[PDB]
């Protein structure tokens, strides 16, 4: 467990917040779009 | 099918009509091939015959099972799971290009 708990505070997210939401809004717009709303 | 002509926007296109059935087609066969999972597990109890739904397929598939029945909610279920494939931003362009296309 504490081998994991160092692994986890090591890691990092893969995906700054700046992408992630970023994409979220684009995915989501394009999600609407298709619902043609 | 006054209904879904009724229901559906005026986004609709071929594509989308065809889609909208293809899904209800499918929905329809997913209970179909649900009742003959039910058939095939329930007949491997009954009779004690592990018989695989292939040999159903072969044998034991009769033609009503074949048949495909397909009841309204199908295709009312896929509407609202419908999404049209086009923008209205997009139509608004094609529309922009209609208009030099057709009023001169």
């Amino acid at each position: 467990i504490n081998d994991l708990l160092e692994a986890c505070q090591e890691t990092k997210p893969s995906i700054s917040t700046s992408e992630l939401v970023k994409l979220r809004g684009i995915y989501d717009r394009f999600q609407k779009d298709r619902n043609g709303e | 099918l006054i209904e879904l002509a009724k229901l559906c926007p005026f986004n609709y296109t071929g594509a989308d009509f065809y889609a909208l059935c293809s899904d209800a087609m499918l929905n329809a066969m997913s209970r179909i091939a649900r009742m003959v999972e039910k058939k095939v597990s329930q007949h491997n109890e009954l009779t004690g015959e592990n018989i695989s739904t292939r040999r159903w397929f072969d044998k034991i598939a009769t033609k009503e099972d074949t048949k495909v029945v397909v009841k309204m909610e199908d295709f009312l279920k896929a509407q609202e799971q419908l999404t049209p494939s086009v923008s209205r931003a997009e139509l608004n362009h094609y529309e922009a290009v209609r208009a030099n296309f057709e009023g001169a």
